[PDB]
């Protein structure tokens, strides 16, 4: 206890009386808008928060920044000493159409590159499979071949900034490619700073991105994690993923907890091979969205910060302090963002950056005015950058850490974020764990309910959507730049993947893929030595995962 | 007299499905016998379900921007099995002349992002009774 | 003291610790960018804060909203009961342009009406007098009689919206205009809810706009307060203004202890007429800008609120608790705001209008992207009142009062700025008052050191400002709309002017403008009463103002 | 070899001083010979400051939007009274065509907001020394 009981009866005494004389008068005069106040995610609000409120909550569990549990900041100094990453989502058509994105964005301020990938990339096939047909190059860059990503990351200097690819299901080709290009280039492989999102855990509850069943996909994640853990010092091999259990519908509550107990999962999985929590628990990362609801975003990334920090110690024993500290990249809701009146939504991104920055975030994504429309213009994401750059620079919250540390309302509603997830968690355990939850459809289920609450809300105008249900405008004169769709990059990519297939030893390859199918048949073996092998011989992504799924078959719901 | 039967499909690599499964409760509670394709079905799969189920409106939800290629293929489909009289409309999300392209082809109504449940519940109720 | 001291103790001690294992550690691998960070406001800020640096203030100087002394805002519902004034500026041409633009505001949403003023109405000349030429409606509204504040005013139901005036030296004679229309509308005076600037102390000391010597001007703007307590019981006869000062070139301290120095004269001189406080200081308000640093200017407007409850009190003996809480309007800072780059405006916009709203605003003009250019477009207004509704709708920010309560930087700051500020209140006092100072030109000397070390800190590059001196663009493709000036304003304005002055009684116009200086040359009786009768039988401002100057002669630096 | 005499001045009804002060600071640190005008002065009161006070240099700091009207009034004055040789600049805001149009009718230089103070001061250095 930290709150002199003797202040705190005073606290509660004046409370009662001030709702009684000053707020009964003013109810009179004129009433509040709603009975009983909630935030976006449905926690309860009170009118104001005291001292009292937090008395409860011990100044440890607060604490300081860069020490555990962490609530202030993985690092002590934060961004005193270094600004987190702004690191701006492209992809499209061919690796050299990507590669001239990020060439622009690094040339508009973006301190991290972040690459994202087209449906038959993401599905785990080349682009002249059938099921690719009209979708190459599409929805983000595509990518068969390691010759491909030469294209991608031609003239960007692998060991002088970071490389963040949202790849999946097919995470493991994508990686082995990356570590093949290191070769390549005669960079250090321990110099190289990236992320592959790999979490399928979050695919089968949330993305849909998925090839194999759910157990040997896990063990994918597992050979991804130990192989970076023993050879890549310092590469993320996972950001386990909050960001799209949200933007399936789900409440800020469920997006914390479904994803701790992905996290849970997954290093069970991982310390299950003999390897220690601290061989890789400091390596691990995190992938949270940036919500609309102000304060709750920013007490949901302090909550999940110190559950984790709680989790980590208490439940799989580590002793490195860096085992404990989340780090997480941040993503503002694309979600909240509309077609209607878009160039609103740069003030939404705005506020949505500025909680990710009073969150605590290592990285973070500002999405484009145009984000209702299409993937975006170079205008957009300059605008998204400038928003960073504005809060970083102009509006002193980078000097400061943790500056609503203490405040009686983010302090509660992080306390009662973390008890909140502890619950959920608990029922997971209690219902027999994720895998079969996954199994049983119940995270879905849950996000789909919080997913039409939230159409309902909107549709009543319970939910306000400015421009959708509130302010609504007809604008006849909507002069929108549109990213356009480059329809010689069908064309373009099959003529690379072809040419691979023809000037490489097929002879070798095939051999090699016989001997992935051995490696896949035993659980213990790690597969990414003769992935790294196979993409190196001019292997494709599809000709790797095609062979698996003799062995595996494949996942659907 | 046999309630309203809608097959609600999925089509190519597209794994977006908020949407659709919001659509899915909206009819499913509104009293019709809603039929849900799943994700990563063919055209010709699509089309396969919407006959073998004899449904009355076949629902395409798109959020991956393949609306142009696919549709003119479900038409081609249906035309081949004398199927041209189910109705067939689209949501998700596409340029305002995509929407109008499809439109043209012979799609019946395009209910887009921000489409309030009540307003796809009326629209397939109209399209039902026109016919 | 509600710290528990054997755990202030504890905090003080862990922290020293963590300087030296975590941080020394830590500024080894990467130090801070600076040795000393600082707010904008140049207030030296710590790498972080904990409950042992608020130990200090008492929980009472917190407290509760709507309760003494209002550090946590003047009402105890705040906007879960009623949102702030959404109240944007318009003005320019005649009376019928600008009417034109509050009915488009008003269907855009906003829930207040705010006036500017042209040159020659601010100085107290009407549209035809020599120095009026080439400024008529140009900058802001022209209005010489009270037919045109019928055109202004036309179609708007005065009992049912409130209406402002930024009006200042010749505020009484627009505030005698719209008694005389409120009368003419058959409307209740004391259901006019409004205000008129009137402010002069803070027009010799930044905005420069006056007529008579300091000593007469007062007198005007006691008899405002005076008339308006006993006549007009929803009006606000002033706003104590900082804002101005601020954008003279101020520190957010400057702004804040000038313009609280400002209403101590105020009260002094009303009070000596010998009307009790309680009279009228329940209907004093201010004006305050909300600046770049986001959490300065909340614990700036924090601190305003703590200072003026203290004052009132403590200093005038104000016994209705009314007179203790500070009521205030709140700008954006269009000095941020820049003409490279224009639409990243709106994110700092943005940040500056959620600090008015975490600061506690009863009002809130947002500027428009166009700021560096000209008076805003329609779309450059609306684009600000949709930054306010999706503040107050989607941000969640409005449903808890004062959210930053009790954050241990926001505390710390907030109590830092109110004894900065008395510090400075007492030099003033020290120094001989608010009106020999500004003969000095003490005031004015410390804001012009403040601007021109500001423009140092530009030129140098110390101070970030995007678009001017980081992330610079050569941008060839600038389209912007600007709002234009219509040229047959002044020949339109004119013959409205010529027309009242041939329509009227000239002999009772002339026969009253000579009370009026016998009204004047009585500094007891109130001038007021006359000057509604004069601007009622067809009196222009420049037959009030001219005819004053006569016996009070002009002020000049 | 006197130091550079510059006229500071303001015209008309604008009350905006903070740029001119700074200008007038980072001048006189310069080492020049600063005349301000101070507020509210006619076009005629400015042109007869200049010549009585035998300034190099005649700076019109304008914020109020009066340029065009402010500038072809100066000109004329100067004109009269054989000053057209005083090098007349200007500062503040305007639109670029309003900056180019005042150039068109005699103006030397136009520095408007943003231009750092060393800027003004080397500017002015470059245009005594041309003439
Ligand atoms: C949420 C979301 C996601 C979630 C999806 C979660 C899920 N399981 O569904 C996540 C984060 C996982 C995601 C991933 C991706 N996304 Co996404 N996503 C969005 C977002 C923000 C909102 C869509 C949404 O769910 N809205 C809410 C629901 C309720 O509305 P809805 O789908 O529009 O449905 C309504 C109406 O359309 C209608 N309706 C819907 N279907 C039907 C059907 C019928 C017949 C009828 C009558 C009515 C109807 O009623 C509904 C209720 O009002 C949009 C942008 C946008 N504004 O659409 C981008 C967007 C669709 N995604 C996009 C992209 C590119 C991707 C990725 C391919 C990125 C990548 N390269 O990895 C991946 C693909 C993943 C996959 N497996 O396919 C692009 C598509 C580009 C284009 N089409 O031009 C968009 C536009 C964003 C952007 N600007 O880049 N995404
Ligand atoms: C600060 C400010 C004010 C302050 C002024 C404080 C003061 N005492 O100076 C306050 C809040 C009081 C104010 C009031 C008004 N303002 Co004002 N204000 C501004 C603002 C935000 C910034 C100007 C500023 O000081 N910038 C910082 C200084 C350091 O820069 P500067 O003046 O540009 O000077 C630099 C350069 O121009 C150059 N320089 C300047 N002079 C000279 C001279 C020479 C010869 C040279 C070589 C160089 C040089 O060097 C300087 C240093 O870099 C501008 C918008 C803008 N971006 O300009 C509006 C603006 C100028 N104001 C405007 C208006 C309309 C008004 C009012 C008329 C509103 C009303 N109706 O009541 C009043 C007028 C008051 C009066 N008495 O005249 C408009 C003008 C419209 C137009 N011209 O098209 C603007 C553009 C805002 C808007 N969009 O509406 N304002
Ligand atoms: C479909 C939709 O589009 C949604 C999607 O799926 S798009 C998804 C896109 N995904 C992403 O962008 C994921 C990005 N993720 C990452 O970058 C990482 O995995 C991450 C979360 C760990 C953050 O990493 P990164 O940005 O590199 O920041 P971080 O690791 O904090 O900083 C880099 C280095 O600076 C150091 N550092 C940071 N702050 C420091 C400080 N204050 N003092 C001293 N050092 C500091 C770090 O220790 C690190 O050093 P190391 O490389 O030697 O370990
Ligand atoms: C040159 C540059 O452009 C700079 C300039 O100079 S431009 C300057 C432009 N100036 C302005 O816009 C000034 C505007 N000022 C004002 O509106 C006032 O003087 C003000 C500061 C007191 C705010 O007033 P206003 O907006 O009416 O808000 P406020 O008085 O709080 O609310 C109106 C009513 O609702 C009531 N209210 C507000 N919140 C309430 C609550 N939570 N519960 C119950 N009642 C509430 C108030 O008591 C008041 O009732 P009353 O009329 O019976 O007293
Ligand atoms: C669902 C998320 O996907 C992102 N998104 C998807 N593809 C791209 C791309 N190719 N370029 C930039 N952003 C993209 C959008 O920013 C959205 O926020
Ligand atoms: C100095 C402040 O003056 C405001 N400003 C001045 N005149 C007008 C007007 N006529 N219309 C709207 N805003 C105006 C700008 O918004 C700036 O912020």
């Amino acid at each position: 206890t930290w709150l002199e009981p003797q202040i705190k009866s005073q606290l509660q005494s004046e409370r009662k009386d001030w709702e009684a004389n000053e707020v009964g008068a003013f109810l009179k005069k004129a009433p509040e808008r709603k009975e009983q106040f909630h935030t976006i995610g449905d926690f309860p609000v009170q009118r104001t928060y005291t001292a009292a409120d937090i008395a409860d909550t011990p100044l440890e569990d607060i604490g300081l920044p860069g020490r555990y549990p962490f609530t202030r900041g993985p690092y002590p100094t934060m961004y005193r000493s270094r600004t987190w990453t702004m690191r701006q989502i492209a992809g499209f058509g061919t690796g050299e159409d990507t590669n001239k994105r990020f060439k622009y964005l690094i040339a508009q301020g973006q301190t991290g590159i972040s690459t994202d990938f087209d449906m038959p990339t993401l599905m785990g096939y080349d682009s002249d499979h059938p099921m690719s047909d009209g979708e190459v190059g599409r929805e983000g860059v595509a990518i068969d071949t390691l010759a491909d990503m030469e294209a991608l990351l031609a003239d960007i200097d692998l060991e002088k900034i970071s490389v963040s690819f949202t790849i999946n299901p097919s995470a493991w080709i994508l990686l082995a490619m990356y570590v093949a290009l290191g070769e390549k280039r005669g960079y250090d492989l321990n110099k190289l700073s990236g992320t592959v999102q790999a979490d399928i855990l979050k695919e089968y509850m949330a993305q849909k991105e998925y090839i194999y069943p759910i157990a040997p996909s896990v063990r994918i994640v597992r050979d991804i994690i130990t192989y970076s853990a023993k050879n890549l010092k310092r590469y993320n091999p996972i950001n386990i993923s909050g960001y799209h259990i949200s933007e399936a519908g789900s409440s800020p509550l469920q997006e914390a907890a479904f994803t701790l107990a992905n996290l849970i999962t997954y290093v069970n999985e991982v310390t299950k091979t003999g390897m220690h929590v601290d061989e890789f628990a400091p390596r691990l990362a995190f992938f949270f969205v940036s919500q609309g609801d102000f304060f709750e975003e920013v007490a949901k990334f302090r909550a999940l910060r110190r559950c984790y920090a709680k989790i980590m110690k208490e439940r799989f024993g580590a002793r490195n302090p860096e085992s404990m500290r989340l780090r997480f990249h941040c993503q503002t809701a694309a979600a909240t963002l509309t077609k209607p009146q878009y160039m609103v939504n740069v003030v939404r991104t705005s506020l949505q950056a500025l909680s990710a920055v009073l969150g605590g975030a290592q990285s973070l994504h500002t999405n484009g005015y145009d984000e209702a429309f299409a993937i975006p213009t170079e205008d957009a994401m300059k605008m998204a950058l400038r928003t960073q750059q504005i809060i970083a620079e102009e509006s002193g919250v980078a000097d400061v850490i943790d500056p609503l540390g203490g405040s009686y309302y983010v302090e509660a509603l992080t306390t009662e974020y973390e008890k909140k997830i502890f619950e959920i968690l608990e029922e997971v355990e209690k219902r027999g764990g994720t895998i079969k939850l996954i199994e049983q459809g119940w995270f879905q289920k849950q996000i789909a309910d919080f997913a039409y609450e939230t159409a309902l809300r909107k549709q009543s105008g319970q939910k306000p959507v400015i421009g959708v249900n509130r302010f609504v405008e007809n604008e006849e004169d909507v002069k929108i730049e549109i990213h356009p769709y480059d329809n010689t990059t069908a064309e373009r990519q099959i003529s690379r993947t072809r040419r691979v297939r023809a000037e490489r030893d097929e002879a070798k390859v095939q051999a090699m893929l016989d001997q992935l199918v051995a490696v896949a048949k035993d659980e213990s073996q790690n597969l990414m030595p003769l992935t790294i092998e196979l993409v190196k011989a001019g292997a494709t992504m599809g000709d790797i995962v095609e062979k698996l799924k003799g062995i595996w078959g494949t996942y659907r719901e | 007299q046999t309630p309203i039967r809608v097959l609600l499909a999925k089509v190519g690599l597209d794994g977006h499905d908020r949407g659709v499964k919001v659509v899915a409760r909206a009819l499913r509670d509104a009293g019709m016998d809603v039929i849900y394709s799943g994700l990563h079905r063919t055209p010709e799969e699509v089309v396969n379900t919407a006959i073998q189920e004899d449904v009355d409106v076949l629902g395409v939800s798109l959020l991956s921007g393949v609306q142009l290629t696919v549709f003119p293929k479900i038409f081609k489909l249906l035309d081949e099995r004398g199927a041209g009289d189910l109705i067939v409309i689209a949501g998700g999300v596409m340029p305002d002349e995509d929407a109008a392209a499809i439109r043209k082809l012979g799609v019946r109504e395009v209910l887009l992002q921000d489409t309030p449940p009540q307003a796809i519940i009326d629209s397939i109720r109209s399209l039902v009774a026109a016919r």
